RNA sequence: GAGUACGGUAGAGGGUGGUGGAAUUUCCUGUGUAGCGGUGAAAUGCGUAGAUAUAGGAAGGAACACCAGUGGCGAAGGCGACCACCUGGACUGAUACUGACACUGAGGUGCGAAAGCGUGGGGAGCAAACAGGAUUAGAUACCCUGGUAGUCCACGCCGUAAACGAUGUCGACUAGCCGUUGGGAUCGAUCUUAGUGGCGCAGCUAACGCGAUAAGUCGACCGCCUGGGGAGUACGGC
């Protein structure tokens, strides 16, 4: 109905909570009534220039399909959050599943 | 472009978009790559927005 | 804007090899371009101006 | 403003032949639902004028179509100016 | 918005004849058909063809003679925003008879020698010469 | 002819919030010293009260390089950071549907660059007025150092521009060649559409030149002109 891609990458101190911040935040989908269609992390990445004084972030990306109030309090929760950093979204029109790369190489 | 590889390009296979980005973090223009308009017009906003999530840098001397 | 030094060759090699590079990044053009304020009208004066020079040497080459 | 859900279901209970959709009824129901709809956003995006001239296009647009009804018959024009309830 | 469409015809024969062509298609109807009757009557032209199936075409065959076009000057007179009516006296003579100017009586549409001859005036509808 | 329903594309079309990096300026702190800035040449100005360069930090405002194109969108004016939300129109494919429901349009109704006006905010760069230094016979200018309104936001007003293609809107015909934007169909080629450019045959034009995006051949309706000044001025109305 409305599918949202959100890449969202946290603050390397906190690189530990994140693999159950996830289920701090997939817990709305199912009682908004979507459903997550691809999930993926390759978190603890390098950075290409300074964000608040920092080089590294641990990133992770996931589709979601839920409602508007859903958004609003997930971007509320990144807004509030101190870890937050960076976020953004890719609202698009169709379902992805098969990852994104993951590594290619050996 | 047209023949099998993605008819529709996202900012996801970097190993393409650092295909058209100069040493200088720069974007290439077409007519050099020789590319077409759309996929160009779609390129330049992959990288963009590959470029805020801090993938790919702003400038090479930051 | 930026090279390294390297396996001892003459200091006249990379010289060269940075004069390139910088004006591969057209460096001088930008910081020329800045120096005063260009209203639109003359803009887009220079930017047609351009436009029919390229496409009579174009024309021209047949 | 419509999507095609609830334009289905207008053409559904304005059809004449059971298959129609250029009957005029169609469209006047059609213009004057999307008029609706754009009312509530027209009244806080105040500063919006290039969209307001498509809402003035769809004004024009029904007037006209009733004016074509009325003219070819007008019992129907009371059946359908009745069923929409607006002034003329 | 095709406000007039037997001026169209009259154009189209013109340009067509400026162009160096042979045939000329357009809608038909039963004043043009009538209209091409009597040029055909008179010569200016070569044969006309009208097709079936509900949207009828008029195709119209042009004569040459020489290295000019037979029809050298045509134009209309009663357009939709003049409608000139003639009577029996007042009906011209273009190029002092050579030429010839159809009119349309109450006895249908033909040439001004006829409408002189059977004595009836009517409405003067183009000139050709 | 005009319009409706159904899939799919492209776009700086409009509105409301949030978020980015670079760069300028100001303030604070560190080593370090005597010059910096500017010009045709200078000077005003800033300087050991430690500048510029340089390192670290802080606040604040505005514009969105590279993509970028005879490129796109919009009725015109005009519209370039990224993201979400609300929304208008155009383009494209087949079928069904309505069955002339159309064009233009005196009055009227709106939208309408920049400058300007009112109330309340904000204020980094720039910069009318203005101050000083030059140049000059003079220089109420061009040049240099500063600098206020304004340029920015909300609401309201103002109705103007070389508001230009100096070319009113709508419809139909008339050789061709080379590009290009975004869609289809056939077997890179061909064919066809809606735009956007460069040449060019007839034809037109006083000439320049226009030439399927006519200024050619024709229709429908509207606006406007009648020697140069006085003058788009006076008087009256709004
Ligand atoms: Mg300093
Ligand atoms: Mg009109
Ligand atoms: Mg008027
Ligand atoms: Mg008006
Ligand atoms: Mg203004
Ligand atoms: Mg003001
Ligand atoms: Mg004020
Ligand atoms: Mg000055
Ligand atoms: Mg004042
Ligand atoms: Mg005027
Ligand atoms: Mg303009
Ligand atoms: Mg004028
Ligand atoms: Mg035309
Ligand atoms: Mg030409
Ligand atoms: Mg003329
Ligand atoms: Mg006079
Ligand atoms: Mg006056
Ligand atoms: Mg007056």
């Amino acid at each position: 109905m409305r599918h949202y891609e959100i890449v969202f990458l946290v603050h390397p101190d906190q690189s530990e909570q994140v693999g159950g911040m996830v289920e701090r935040y997939t817990k709305a989908i199912e009682e908004d009534g979507g459903k997550i269609h691809r999930l993926e992390d390759w978190g603890r990445r390098q950075l290409a220039y300074a964000i608040n004084n920092v080089h590294k972030a641990h990133y992770v990306l996931m589709n979601v399909e839920c409602s508007a109030k859903a958004l609003a309090e997930l971007e509320d929760n990144f807004r509030y959050n101190d870890a937050v950093i960076r976020n953004l979204v890719m609202r698009r029109d169709e379902a992805v599943t098969e990852q994104s790369e993951m590594l290619k190489a050996e | 472009f047209t023949a099998e590889g993605v008819k529709e390009i996202d900012y996801k296979d970097l190993n393409t978009l650092k295909a058209y980005v100069s040493e200088t973090g720069k974007i290439v223009p077409s007519r050099i790559t020789g590319t077409k308009a759309k996929y160009q017009r779609q390129l330049a906003t992959a990288i963009k927005r590959a470029r805020y999530l801090a993938l790919l840098p702003y400038t090479d001397s930051h | 804007p930026a090279v390294k030094v390297k396996e001892n060759e003459p200091f006249d090699v990379a010289l060269r090899r940075f004069k390139r590079s910088c004006e591969k990044a057209g460096v001088l053009a930008e910081v020329r371009s800045r120096e005063f304020y260009e209203k639109p009208t003359a803009e887009r004066k220079r930017k047609a101006a351009a436009a029919v020079k390229r496409h009579a040497k174009k024309v021209q080459r047949e | 403003a419509l999507s095609v859900e609830e334009k289905a279901q207008i053409v559904n209970e304005y059809k004449q032949a059971e298959g129609d959709t250029g009957s005029p009824e169609v469209q006047v129901a059609l213009l004057s639902a999307n008029i609706n709809k754009l009312q509530d956003h027209f009244k806080a995006n105040g500063k919006d004028h290039h969209s307001r001239r498509g809402l003035i296009r769809m004004v024009n647009q029904r007037r006209k179509l009733l004016d074509y009804l009325k003219g070819k018959d007008v019992s129907r024009y009371t059946a359908l100016i009745g069923r929409l309830g607006l002034r003329r | 918005s095709m406000q007039d469409p037997l001026a169209d015809m009259l154009t189209r024969i013109r340009n067509a004849q400026m162009a160096e062509k042979t045939v000329v298609s357009m809608p038909s109807s039963k004043l043009k058909a009538a209209v091409a009757k009597v040029l055909k009557d008179e010569g200016y032209i070569a044969d006309f063809q009208i097709s079936s199936e509900v949207k009828p075409q008029l195709s119209i065959e042009l004569k040459y003679f020489e290295g000019k076009p037979v029809i050298e000057e045509v134009k209309r007179i009663s357009r939709p925003g003049l409608r000139q009516y003639k009577s029996v006296e007042q009906l011209p003579k273009v190029r002092g008879g050579l030429g010839v100017s159809i009119v349309s009586t109450n006895k249908g549409v033909m040439t001004d020698r006829a409408a002189r001859a059977a004595g009836v005036g009517g409405e003067v509808l183009c000139t050709v010469f």
